[PDB]
């Protein structure tokens, strides 16, 4: 029984392990998407559909 | 034409040289973009040029 | 507006000729605004 | 029985591990390539091998 109850505490590490990598690629994907924001926010100001431009009065 | 470039042209016009002086610059200078087109990053050097 | 245009104000033309222009340099810093780096070339464009 | 059945509960989880770790490589492979594909933009614009230009009409 106490071979068991440690192989079932090995594989609830294993079970961590898993959960710190999906972390991990969660952390990467977060990046990746505040740069996808930061270009948006760029490609909006710099976008040549933009028609405006400061009135002479 | 040919007063003074010596070298025989068969015929054509005047504006024509200053043409293709200009299309070797800027052949020169699209190569650079190139260059810098290929280095990513530490290619707008290239762009300069 | 037609004198030698043969086209039929003149605060009107060099308008329409520098948004032209104007606009060739938008798309070019919309072009620069793609390539995060490697862009700044089409910035100084 | 029970001490095999968590040893291979373990396995399982050691197979989680392994996709995981090959869902990583191929997100970064992902990014690379469509790095690779912006660079293909890139040089088609700017080619030197180009023959246009505007004309005066």
């Amino acid at each position: 029984e106490l071979q068991a109850r440690i192989a079932g505490e090995q594989a609830a590490i294993q079970n961590e392990t898993t959960k710190l990598q999906m972390i991990a690629q969660l952390r990467q994907a977060e990046q990746a998407l505040i740069s996808e924001q930061r270009r948006e926010r760029n490609m909006r100001i710099l976008s040549s559909g933009n028609q405006g431009m400061p009135t002479i009065q | 034409a040919s007063a003074l470039l010596g070298n025989p042209t068969q015929g054509a016009s005047a504006a024509a040289l200053v043409d293709q002086s200009a299309q070797q610059g800027f052949d020169r200078a699209s190569e650079a973009f190139e260059e810098a087109g290929f280095f990513s990053s530490d290619g707008l050097l290239y762009g300069l040029f």
